[PDB]
């Protein structure tokens, strides 16, 4: 006899192109703007 | 030591009822508190299919006992058919045995 060909059905040898792929990740981070801020009492200058 | 797949993340089931094993008259087993079942997949299975599928292969090449099916009205094509199916079966679960290689060469070391 002869078989001429015969493979596996169906597992790993099927998978090999798809790992699946990663990512990334980012904070969650952010400042506040303080440019307009000043004291909300305010004598020292009746010196004058 | 129990060997398992290289591969196997899980590979366990349990199940647990309250009524024990029952005793039937003529029986053989001793009355007991508990008792298991157990039902296991493995790939060594897969060597008792080659040798049955080489005690096929044997008669086959001698068409020993041949001429009983084809007259039942179906072919030497639909032995080598389930032939074939056999081969498929027995590359698929060496491939189900693999360490997840998927390589093509081997590789050494530093040794003296």
């Amino acid at each position: 006899p002869d078989l001429k060909n015969v493979k596996s059905k169906i597992g790993s040898t099927e998978n090999l192109k798809h790992q699946p792929g990663g990512g990334k990740v980012q904070i969650i981070n952010k400042k506040l703007d303080l440019s307009n801020v000043q004291s909300k009492c305010g004598s020292k200058d009746n010196i004058k | 030591s129990i060997q398992f797949v290289d591969w196997c993340p899980t590979g366990f089931k349990v199940g647990i009822n309250y009524q024990p094993p029952t005793v039937v008259p003529g029986g053989d087993l001793a009355k007991v508190q508990r008792a298991v079942c157990m039902l296991s997949n493995t790939t060594a299975i897969a060597e008792a299919w080659a040798r049955l599928d080489h005690k096929f292969d044997l008669m086959y090449a001698k068409r020993a006992f041949v001429h009983w099916y084809v007259g039942e009205g179906m072919e030497e094509g639909e032995f080598s058919e389930a032939r074939e199916d056999m081969a498929a079966l027995e590359k698929d679960y060496e491939e189900v045995g693999v360490d997840s290689v998927e390589g093509e060469g081997e590789e050494e070391g530093e040794e003296y």
